[PDB]
RNA sequence: CUGCAUUAGCUAGUUGGUAAGGUAACGGCUUACCAAGGCAACGAUGCAUAGCCGACCUGAGAGGGUGAUCGGCCACACUGGA
RNA sequence: GUACCUAAUCAGAAAGCCACGGCUAACUACGUGCCAGCAGCCGCGGUAAUACGUAGGUGGCAAGCGUUAUCCGGAAUUAUUGGGCGUAAAGCGCGCGUAGGCGGUUUUUUAAGUCUGAUGUGAAAGCCCACGGCUCAACCGUGGAGGGUCAUUGGAAACUGGA
RNA sequence: GUAAACGAUGAGUGCUAAGUGUUAGGGGGCCCCUUAGUGCUGCAGCUAACGCAUUAAGCACUCCGCCUGGGGAGUA
RNA sequence: GUCGAAGGUGGGACAAAUGAUUGGGGUGAAGUCGUAACAAGGUAGCCGUAUCGGAAGGUGCGGCUGGAUCACCUCCUU
């Protein structure tokens, strides 16, 4: 663009996505509204607890719960590791990171944190699955 | 002692009764691309006896308040 | 229509320089000659010479070609332009090609280099980069 | 002559049956005393490839002029969508630069610079522009001795 | 010291002797682990440069955080960034007591200026790190004036820089002057370490 | 010193003058009269968002992001008026 | 009765986290067998898995180490610096024309832009440089430098602007 | 009021080797020079390559229009 | 008595949520029907427009080459 161009409209830069909307909205109950604010975590219930096949090429029954959040935002969070105690109505903690396999899966679900366990019978990486240390 | 601003500018508008505007112009650059570009500010002064008519470059000085937004007081008509 | 007769000139120059062309004619002008009177005495041309016709005149440069051919201009880019106008400091004025080229200046003492415009302590409009 | 392997790439060719699989290197080699060059190599394997490469590097060589074991002057070397700037720098400042470059300006006994890979990062083309960049470098005494002066009236 | 492992195989991974004699490598001049044994691969050029880094460190046993603090105030010195790194590391009151010879390894002298048996100046100084410069005196505090280690130490008669002037008869030694590159170890390539820190 | 034109018209004490009242003070600050002025594509008006700054984070720089702690200025004190 | 100092006793109370296919420093054995699972991207897993879990070893850090969230960077990926529009995204289907942007040569004049000197100010704290005090450091203190598109005033006239 | 409305190539201006056709003129001796178009071939230069190359896609200046991953969608 | 907060009444403006029902869109595993496009893709393809048809699509009109091709004349380049 010519000089006089970019000083009649100046340059406009691409914006940029949140990977993880559902964690940078808050709920304010009194004015019953969404509110601003970027959370690394968020308290959910979880709505449904179940499996989904993921796409091709890969092949599994990887686990996951529809959860309510806070915020009443209704996401899917996947389970890592290997198996889990939850049901419906578990409150459980979620954060960000979607898992490539599974479609609409855009969060995980903190192992060890509120009533989801650390798993049982690990022993690398605990601290990333919520394992208390055997000793 | 302490002096006040005095603009030049030529007169846009007299309809009003002894007031005229004054079109000082300027050029304030661009902050980023750095070009020059024109920049007007109409100024409200005072114009007593009505003696500037749209056109003449006059030159303006700065006062009290005179009115809602006159300001300016007319001092003297450089050009005609 | 024409809009930047130095630009103009500066390109002639480089097309000439290009194609190893030994002389040079284009229309004249006090700041032409003046540039051109520069690269004289820096030594990016041989020779110019003014033809006083009618028409505002002419300019005749005459090219600068070392030993084994090799170019002496490298090149030639116009900074300060009708779009948009520069201009330096003295503390602020440009080294072109860390001191190797000069950079061509219009000062309030007539348009000179910019080692001269550094050593007056003086600024104004950057005409040209040569190298 | 110190020489470096840049990158190994195994190409392809289609044929009737099959394909035909040949190993392609890029090596620069350089004095470390401001000569560099770069050659390619193709062959079955990749010791043979790689002198091959070699012997292409050793046959095309550039000088490249220096200060102190940095470049005169800033310069944008340009081959194709290749394009790396470079910009001198002081004594222990280090080979500011990434992937191939850094690799050629080693060779060529460059110590102290800055540098920006700024177009296509193919490690061939940047070696490419690396090198126009470093052809077109030039030197005071030779700049001088072009205009027809010194250099002290050259720097005034 | 802070670390407190296996010198000798980190001597081996590294390919340097941090003691300085050479017993890690006489042996096993190849890294310590299963696989340390017929161990022929290539480093890349960031291994490389993290092995220098690490030589270095681990020479002058210091922890990444402080090293790379150390890195950042040198380079902030006029002159060559590798060489003000490396003097400013020898200025360490570790190495300037290891250098004197009031300890046999660089770690016992570190463990002698943590538990206050050396006076700068004569004043206690509990912190190795302390950086000392030019025109200081080390000396050892009395009630350890004749302790076991420090006379045997002492009684080694081990070399001393030219920057650093040592009387064992008092057991002080001065701070001359500010180390050079000769002067300091040459199994080291500075460079890569500023390279390093600057990707 | 901010985003939007998928907001283009806005303004009637509004713009100016005369007189008076009023104020620490000039002043449409308010009232009576006269006139039809005033702003606006150099973005008025409307909508949305927001305390501002010294500074802080980042970046080679140019820039980009932010406005905790500390200092200055402003605003507010259940909501509104006095 | 805190900091700090002195005297005695004991290596005795005081190391964890992540990673090891490439990017990226660090590889082997078992179990599993497109399942269980992993994953930032490319991907890995169907009997020989350095990619899944465990074990040994190794690597990076270390009273911390990993994960998530957000900002700048890398991104020249809004490009003034510093990109483009034949075929990759991009020339309006084409005129006529308003505002705006830009504008041929010479002479004189003005000094709005432009350049230059002086004065005032741009608080303190902060950042940077130097020095000093806490045993070191963080930190604290003290000077300097910096930071305006700033204002007033005095000078120059080549270029842009005005006559 | 839209087309693959195409040269998929905005307008103006100047500069940078050549060879050879054709359309409408002009000047000097079938030849030479020259203006404005319309074609082909081809240097330097440019380009990812294909190719463009005095009818530039080269070298420059001015102004305008337009682009910023593929779908969703020329949709709501 | 003036001014005057709140309140009341009224017709409009704007924003958000929600709504029986409805529309196309995206993604998904070996689903069903045909086979439009890519070679001249077996009717060259595509663009605009109109109409028709389960569906891709067909057909008409104009336009483009970003179309292959055997025989013919018409020129232009080396
Ligand atoms: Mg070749
Ligand atoms: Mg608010
Ligand atoms: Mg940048
Ligand atoms: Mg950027
Ligand atoms: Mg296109
Ligand atoms: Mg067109
Ligand atoms: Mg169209
Ligand atoms: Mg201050
Ligand atoms: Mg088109
Ligand atoms: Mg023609
Ligand atoms: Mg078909
Ligand atoms: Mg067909
Ligand atoms: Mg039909």
């Amino acid at each position: 663009p010519t000089i006089n161009q970019l000083v009649r409209k100046p340059r406009q830069s691409k914006i940029k996505k949140s990977d993880s909307p559902a964690l940078n909205k808050g709920f304010n109950s009194k004015k019953k509204k969404f509110t601003d604010l970027n959370s690394p975590q968020k308290r959910g219930v979880c709505t449904r607890v179940g499996t989904m096949t993921p796409k091709k090429p890969n092949s599994a029954l990887r686990k996951y719960a529809r959860v309510r959040l806070s915020n009443n935002i209704e996401i899917n969070a996947y389970i890592p590791g290997i198996g889990h105690n939850l049901q419906e109505h578990s409150v459980v903690l979620v954060r960000g990171g979607r898992v490539k396999d599974l479609p609409g899966v855009r969060y995980h679900i903190v192992r060890g944190a509120l009533d989801t366990s650390g798993v049982d019978g690990r022993r690398q990486g605990r601290s990333l699955y919520g394992t208390k240390k055997p000793k | 002692r302490n002096d006040r601003k005095v603009y030049v500018g030529k007169v846009v508008s007299d309809k009003m009764d002894k007031t005229i505007t004054v079109l000082v112009e300027t050029y304030k650059t661009h902050k980023l691309y750095g070009k020059r570009v024109k920049y007007s500010k109409k100024y409200k002064t005072h114009d007593e006896n009505n003696s500037a008519k749209l056109g003449d470059i006059v030159k303006i000085q700065e006062t009290r308040p005179l009115s809602a937004t006159k300001r300016f007081r007319l001092v003297e008509i450089v050009e005609e | 229509t024409m809009t930047d007769p130095i630009a103009d000139m500066l390109t002639r120059v480089r097309n000439a320089n290009m194609v190893r062309h030994e002389k040079l004619e284009l229309p004249a002008s006090n700041i032409k000659k003046e540039i051109a009177e520069i690269l004289k005495s820096e030594g990016f041309i041989k020779n110019v010479e003014y033809v006083e016709d009618d028409k505002q005149g002419v300019l005749r440069l005459f090219l600068k070609y070392g030993q084994n051919d090799e170019r002496v201009i490298t090149g030639l880019k116009r900074i300060s332009k009708p779009g948009l106008r520069v201009y330096a400091k003295a503390s602020e004025m440009p080294k072109v090609l860390n001191g190797l080229g000069i950079a061509l200046v219009s000062t309030s003492e007539g348009v000179i280099t910019d080692k001269e415009a550094r050593k007056r302590n003086v600024g104004g409009e950057i005409i040209a980069y040569v190298w | 002559f110190e020489e470096r392997v840049v990158t190994i790439n195994r190409v392809a060719k289609v044929v009737k049956g099959g394909r035909r699989f040949r190993f392609t290197a890029l090596v620069v080699v350089g004095d470390k005393n401001g000569r560099v060059g770069f050659g390619t190599g193709k062959a079955q394997e990749v010791p043979e490839a790689i002198k091959k490469a070699v012997e292409a590097a050793k046959k095309d060589l550039v000088v490249v002029p220096r200060v102190e074991g940095t470049t005169p002057h800033t310069i944008t070397g340009r081959y194709g969508s290749g394009s790396v700037f470079m910009k001198p720098a002081a004594p222990g400042t280090g080979v500011i630069a990434g992937g191939p470059v850094r690799a050629v300006l080693e060779l060529a006994g460059i110590t102290d610079i800055l540098s920006k890979s700024l177009g296509s990062n193919t490690p061939i083309n940047m070696v490419r522009a690396t090198i126009d960049g470093l052809q077109n470098l030039k030197n005071a005494e030779d700049v001088a001795k072009l205009r027809g002066k010194t250099v002290e009236e050259l720097y005034n | 010291a802070r670390f407190r492992g296996s010198n000798w195989k980190k001597s081996r991974r590294l390919g340097i002797s941090l003691s300085g004699t050479g017993k890690e490598l006489e042996k096993r001049p190849y890294a310590p682990g299963q696989h340390g044994p017929n161990q022929r691969k290539k480093l890349s050029e960031y291994g490389l440069q993290l092995r220098e880094k690490q030589k270095l460190r681990y020479l002058y046993g210091m922890t990444e955080r402080q090293f790379r603090n150390t890195f950042d105030i040198a380079g902030k010195k006029f002159g060559v960034h590798g060489e003000n790194f490396m003097i400013l590391l020898a200025s360490r009151l570790d190495a300037v007591v290891y250098s004197l010879g009031l300890a046999r390894t660089r770690r016992q002298a570190r463990q002698l200026v943590n538990h206050g048996h050396i006076l700068v100046d004569g004043k206690r100084v509990d912190i190795p790190s302390y950086s000392v410069k030019p025109g200081q005196t080390i000396s050892v505090r009395e009630k350890s004036q004749k302790l076991n280690i420090i006379v045997e130490s002492v009684e080694i008669n081990n070399f001393v820089p030219e920057y650093l002037n040592f009387d064992a008869d008092s057991l002080t030694g001065t701070f001359v002057r500010l180390p050079e590159r000769s002067e300091l170890p040459a199994e080291i390539n500075e460079q890569l370490i500023v390279e390093y820190y600057s990707r």
